[PDB]
């Protein structure tokens, strides 16, 4: 998961 | 947004609408060139070509389950774009590339086309 | 094989669907959510969710148009995970944790419960 | 594109  | 983002969903979502092909589920098409048939799904296939998302967008075609190519298409050549489809993988050879080219012309997949003719331009 | 690979297909996928969504073009099901109506494509529920996968392989609910969900699942949850399908983005916030959970463990949603989870470790 |  990341900040997209 | 504030949103957080799974940067392998994409590709696990195509890995599995591949594995729902391979095993004919929910397959709702047919596509005809020339001798041969592949199956697929209607969705899949307008996600990726110009042709199919004008094809399924008709309220008359919409409705078919066996969509005739034109005679000139190479069933190869769709095969090899069908599992670019479905994989993101291109089985390009100096053998397929001008078939290859000239379907995904017809089937206005402009990506495609475009390192068809980059590798083109390279042997020359 | 000696494939050649473009780099964004799968994200570019996607995308389209979430178009053909968005446009309500060839959404063959309604999933309801108590109160709430949901449209949606049955392969991208079945390439996202362990619950659809069993439904729609089921040789009897395979052909059903409409889904009633258990009435304990919450729409804002469902709406949430249902727009994490279609984009990889997850809307996440301290508000709405819980039911995103709860929901991602009743549609089998393995990486969207893991990162609930670590995001629940964090507050406490 | 790239060689995956
Ligand atoms: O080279 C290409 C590939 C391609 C795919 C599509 N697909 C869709 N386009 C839109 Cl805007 N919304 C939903 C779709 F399924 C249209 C045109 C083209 N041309
Ligand atoms: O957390 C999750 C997400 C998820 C999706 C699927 N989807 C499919 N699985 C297979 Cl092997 N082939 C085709 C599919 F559409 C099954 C289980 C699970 N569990
Ligand atoms: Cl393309
Ligand atoms: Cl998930």
């Amino acid at each position: 998961w990341v900040i997209p | 947004d504030s949103c957080i983002q799974f940067t392998r969903h994409a590709s696990d979502v195509l890995l599995n609408l591949n594995r729902l092909r391979s095993r004919d589920i929910l397959t709702d098409v047919v596509i005809v060139v020339s001798r041969e048939q592949f199956r697929a799904h209607k969705t899949v296939l307008m996600a990726c070509s110009g042709l199919f998302y004008s094809i399924f967008t008709d309220q008359l075609k919409c409705n078919l389950s066996v969509i005739n190519l034109d005679p000139e298409i190479n069933p190869e050549g769709f095969c090899i774009l069908l599992d670019f489809m479905y994989t993101s993988r291109l089985n390009l050879r100096e053998g397929n590339i001008m078939a290859v080219m000239a379907t995904a012309m017809y089937l206005q997949m402009e990506h495609v086309v475009d390192t068809c003719r980059k590798f083109i331009k390279a042997s020359e």
